[PDB]
């Protein structure tokens, strides 16, 4: 267990409990439980280094501190995304940051003629789900999308 | 030209470095055909490598052979026809490369980075170049490389035959327009390539290779069609292959600016890490002559400084990432076997891509990794993971002893002993799953023998093995990789008819549960056992170049049977009711039949007798085609009832003679064989065929089976017996008179016949029985039906006949299992059952779609569990289960508020219909007491029912098990 400290410029000191194991993007979630809420407005900085949101506490060698401490930052909602097709067959569709999943699942339909509810999707690792939000799974400029259908045999 | 096939015959490759790895390459490449595997070590055999190497043995060991020498034997017995050579030249930066220049391809396996360079300078340099391919794995982390040559050529990216189509017209112009077949759709993209033969008109265009533009669909422009003649009919085009180059660098330029694969896109910039970390291991072997010993601060700390000198090197800079470096300079002296498998399959392929160019190869790099499999682990200690001089000590440098000890203990229930399954054997082995006697106990199951085979052949099975039982042999086979494990094989198949069998008590005992099925129905089967004990279950699927892994943990994932199925593909209406032009239409026009036959009109009369608004239903459906569904049930009902064997034997004469006479020649009268089409082409051309209608004969067999088949299940259906006697059936067909038949050239009705349908009343106790289908059961005569009726349809139309087994694979549609595929999905597989024995969090577990032809790898985390939840309720898992305990004298009403009081729900009914609100007598229903109510008619303990909860409609809720005495 850890406790973890946030500077901010604009913004007051943030002190709540923590894991070095556990994510930056664990810590930006944290941090919207206690102020500022959500982690989009959310740049973290120690020094002169930038900390990556994926990559963890530890991963930036943090080691043998009961507490520790890093400065907050602030910083296109259209995007361009390519989605692969089964066999080899990519796709160019235009998705915001607030789409619903339904929305972009609709578009799949009209490229590949899949109907949504039995559309099978994987994005930035995480299964494309009903019922979530393009920004509540992370999405990025550049990032592509998979469809995938079920191998039998063996 | 020369086959993908053809190409491995001529093509030697040469293999060094013989550790776990290098190992899994040889059996796959071996296995596939290659005709010269030159495999090569220097090392000898030691007691470690009995952990990573399952050929090797105890014996060799001691004796102190070379590790190839000693795994020739075991190795060429895979493959007979492929020449395995050992080799135990020494390799120094002295040592002449020259003798490198025989082979196609080169694999290197446990090598400095050095003389790889080297090797990969010289491979790349020679004319024709030879193909480079490098593999190691240390502890957790793998890596593999690809250097094809600065230019190498593709001949087939999809690896499929080239497409035919037929041209409907062809317009004269320059973007002349070409239209094919309504019938016959194209799919072709506006970069491609076609090859146009036996054209009518336009003669040129019969040796002319034209690109063609899609810019609509289902047309396309060739070019310019003014000069050349005016089209009149025919014309096929055949798709031309058009080769894709794909350019590599070199060994050493790659190093500093790396092109890798993303497997996860969760985390895209992982693969430069470990390149970097990686990279830092070999530079420490290098600066101090030995791997980072575990636990050691000083150790892990030099290779984060390298891997921080080596991130400034790097082009992007990247940052480096200390929990990576940390757990590789911990397991760097260890060797994960399951990984190793998986790094494998895929680098095998990789070497066939070279020798064939069949699929588009790797691009440079990839690195896969278990970080998943230690991260969950915490901070371990050291001393977990020091050698203990047993043979399991590779693994304990991976996963420390706590984890190696969850295996030894496991209960594992493998459902299914083909090719997944025998790859998951000798991955369970090397693992040391049940190997532990007090508790450990791996139960394997199949219920099919072995087969020649002789192409795609298995690594266990053997051809004396050919006719003996799969799990048995596999066992056996097992047990020589490791003597400790403990195999229960049995040969039942996992079905409804076995579940007294693998009863709800072997479920619970069992820790995980392992699917190798190849039909999704057993999967659904296992899926929803597994539910009901709250059991995990790990599924995998091979399909060629594709493969699946689905985890499934207790209520921190969904199931199987959520999860859904598209269609496949349907083959065109109209083509297989009128014109069949392969074996594959008339099986499936069979099926479409059998279920038109024994299972849907049942289920019609069935649903007409119950439901009294059945009538209104049916009325409101489908306008146009209640009439053809009313006269279907009348027919049933009255029509065709019979009430006797001989009145069902009729009937099959009957309807063997609509469908295979009667039918063709009003089909024929329709479309003479003489007739021509618009533009003066024959009707009966390319896909289409002409058919010649039958003359039923009794000494024939086939026209004998179909009535047989036809007649014992018609009667199934109305509930009468069977003889099964044919010279019966024979002597009493002579006998009976078929009506002539008579080609045709072509609402009051529909109100007659709702007055002629009996009503329900009248017709009391009737009910008829679908049948549903069953290919495994030869004794039913469902497949008997099925082969039959498609051989008969196909000497109508010309078609070549189709044989029991033929036809078996072809309804399958099941696809001969790959080595290179297997071998890595079961290394997968068997990673995720290491995170499932530790009971790691749901985040850990991560399903993978690959396909090696891309080739792509995509990693996903798990379907989280869905809750579904009634207004004013609380919310219930899939897994979740409701129980209720009772008394000997209780009420439907004295349980429904029994269900409200314990979870804050009523239902509105109760389904097993025992009770609806519209139902009349609902008042009846509701006071009957509940051993009246329901009849187990075994008095069991308890009985399973289903519920449901009406907010608007009714909607489904967990299932209620009832107990008839609280005890």
């Amino acid at each position: 267990t850890l406790t973890v400290h946030v500077r901010s410029e604009e913004w007051d000191l943030m002190t709540f409990d923590a894991n070095p194991y556990d994510s930056v993007k664990k810590i930006k979630e944290h941090v919207r439980s206690k102020t500022k809420v959500p982690v989009q407005d959310q740049v973290l900085l120690l020094g002169s280094k930038i900390l990556k949101p994926r990559r963890s506490l530890s991963s930036y060698g943090i080691d043998k501190e009961k507490t520790i401490h890093l400065t907050l930052k602030v910083v296109e909602l259209p995007l361009f995304l390519v989605e692969s097709g089964d066999e080899a067959k990519r796709h160019l569709l235009q998705v915001r940051r607030s789409s619903s999943v339904a929305q972009v699942k609709a578009m799949i339909e009209t490229k590949t003629g899949i109907i949504p509810e039995t559309q099978i999707v994987t994005l930035n690792g995480k299964r494309l789900e009903d019922g979530k939000m393009m920004a509540d799974y992370g999405i990025r400029k550049g990032n592509l999308l998979f469809l995938a259908s079920y191998s039998i045999g063996g | 030209g020369d086959t993908a096939m053809q190409k491995m015959a001529k093509s030697h490759v040469f293999l060094s470095g013989m550790g776990g790895l290098g190992l899994e390459i040889a059996k796959n490449l071996v296995l596939a055909g290659i005709k010269a595997v030159t495999i090569h070590d220097t090392e000898k055999c030691q007691a470690w490598d009995l952990g990573t190497n399952f050929f090797l043995s105890e014996d060799d060991v001691v004796n102190k052979r070379n590790r190839a020498e000693a795994v020739l034997k075991h190795i060429a017995e895979l493959n007979p026809y492929v020449h395995v050579t050992s080799s135990s030249v020494p390799f120094n930066e002295t040592t002449d490369l020259s003798f490198l220049d025989k082979y196609q391809c080169v694999v290197l396996t446990e090598m400095k980075l050095p003389l790889q360079k080297k090797i990969n300078d010289f491979c790349r340099s020679q004319c024709p170049p030879i193909k480079f391919i490098s593999a190691d794995v240390h502890g957790i982390w793998s890596r593999l490389f690809c250097d094809f040559g600065d230019e190498f050529e593709v001949l087939d990216t999809t690896g499929e035959e080239p497409k035919e189509i037929f041209i409907s017209n062809i317009t004269q112009a320059n973007p002349g327009i070409v239209t094919c077949l309504e019938n016959h759709p194209h799919k072709l993209e506006t970069g491609q390539f076609l090859t146009f033969r036996e054209i009518n008109g336009m003669t040129g265009l019969n040796g002319s290779i034209q690109q063609i533009t899609v810019i609509s669909p289902f047309s396309f422009s060739i070019g310019d069609t003014t000069e050349l003649e005016p089209y009149l009919h025919g014309g096929i085009a055949v798709q031309v292959k058009t080769p894709k180059t794909v350019f590599f660098e070199s060994l050493e330029r790659q190093l500093k600016h790396p092109k890798c694969l993303i497997v996860d896109f969760s985390n895209p910039e992982a693969p430069l890490e470990i390149h970097t970390a990686m990279l830092a291991l070999d530079q420490f072997q290098e600066k101090y002559s030995r791997k980072p010993n575990v636990g050691c601060q000083q150790d892990s700390e030099e290779l984060l400084k390298l891997a921080t000198s080596i991130s400034e090197t790097l082009e992007e800079k990247p940052d480096v990432n200390a929990d990576i470096v940390h757990w590789l300079s911990w397991t760097a002296q260890g060797f994960l076997s399951p990984l190793a498998a998986a790094v494998g399959g895929v680098a095998s392929q990789e070497v066939l891509k070279a020798v064939t160019g069949k699929f588009s190869p790797l691009c440079q790099w990839l690195y896969l990794e278990a970080a998943d499999i230690v991260e969950s682990l915490g901070k371990p200690e050291c001393e977990e993971f020091l050698p203990r001089g047993d043979r399991y000590d590779a693994l304990r440098a991976c996963i420390g002893d706590t984890l190696c000890q969850k295996l030894q203990n496991l209960n594992i229930f493998l459902v299914g002993c083909g090719a997944i399954g025998c790859e998951m054997l000798k991955n369970f082995a090397l693992l040391g799953v049940g190997t532990s006697k007090e508790k450990g106990m791996i139960t394997v199951t199949d219920p099919d023998l072995i087969e020649k085979s002789n192409l795609n052949r298995q690594f266990l099975f053997r051809p004396h093995h050919i006719q003996k039982p799969k799990s048995y042999t596999a066992a056996d086979a097992t047990l020589k990789i490791n003597s400790q494990i403990k195999i229960d094989a049995h040969l039942n198949k996992v079905c409804p008819t076995t579940e007294t069998i693998y009863n709800d008590e072997f479920y619970t005992k069992q820790d995980v549960i392992i699917t190798a099925l190849d039909n999704v129905e057993a999967r659904r089967y296992v899926d929803s056992r597994c539910l009901a004990n709250l059991r995990p279950l790990l599924d995998s699927g091979t399909m060629g170049t594709k493969g699946h892994t689905e985890v499934i943990v207790p209520h921190l994932t969904e199931s199987y049977n959520s999860h859904r199925d598209p269609p496949e593909e349907e083959i065109p209406i109209a083509t297989l009711k009128n014109f069949p032009n392969a074996i594959e239409h008339t099986l499936q026009w069979a099926r479409d039949e059998f279920e038109g036959l024994f299972k849907q009109p049942a289920e019609n009369v069935n649903q007409y007798l119950t439901d009294p608004k059945f009538v209104e239903r049916t009325l409101r459906l489908a306008g146009t085609q209640p009439l053809e569904v009313l006269e279907a049930v009348q027919r049933s009902l009255v029509l065709q009832r019979p009430q006797t064997w001989a009145d069902c034997v009729t009937w099959a004469c009957h309807h063997w003679h609509t469908q295979y006479s009667n039918n063709i020649r009003q089909l024929l009268h329709n479309f003479p064989p003489d007739q021509l089409t618009s533009s003066g082409a024959p009707f009966w051309s390319g896909p289409k065929r002409c058919p010649h209608p039958l003359t039923f004969d009794v000494n024939n067999p086939l026209h004998l089976d179909y009535v047989m088949a036809a007649a014992n299940l018609f009667a199934q259906t109305y509930g009468l017996t069977g003889s099964q006697d044919r010279a019966a059936v024979a002597t009493f067909l002579q006998s009976v008179q078929v009506p002539e038949f008579t080609p045709k050239s072509g609402d009051s009705r529909l109100e007659e016949l709702k007055a002629t349908l009996p009503s329900p009343d009248k017709l009391p106790g009737f009910k008829m029985y679908p049948i549903d289908f069953e290919k495994d059961d030869d004794s039913n005569f469902h497949m008997d039906f099925i082969v039959a009726a498609s051989n008969l349809r196909a000497e109508n139309y010309d078609i070549p006949s189709a044989d029991r087994h033929k036809s078996k694979l072809i309804a399958g549609k099941i696809i001969p299992a790959i080595a290179t595929t297997t071998a890595t999905v079961s290394g997968l597989v068997a990673l995720e059952m290491i995170k499932v024995t530790g009971g790691y969090p749901f985040e850990a577990y991560k399903n993978c779609f690959l396909n090696l032809a891309i080739p792509i790898v995509v990693f996903t985390e798990t379907t989280e569990v869905r809750k579904t939840k009634i207004r004013n309720g609380i919310s219930f898992t899939i897994w979740d289960r409701w129980t209720v305990h009772g008394k000997e004298d209780f009420t439907l009403l004295d349980f429904i508020n029994a269900v409200k009081e314990k979870y804050g729900i009523e239902p509105t009914m109760v389904v097993q219909m025992l009770y609806v609100p519209v139902m009349p007598g609902h008042a009846k229903r509701l006071k009957l007491t509940m051993h009246k109510l329901v009849k187990p008619t075994t008095e069991k303990k308890y009985v399973d029912l289903t519920v449901s909860f009406a907010p608007d409609e009714d909607l489904p809720g967990p299932p209620v098990r009832y107990y008839f005495s609280h005890d």
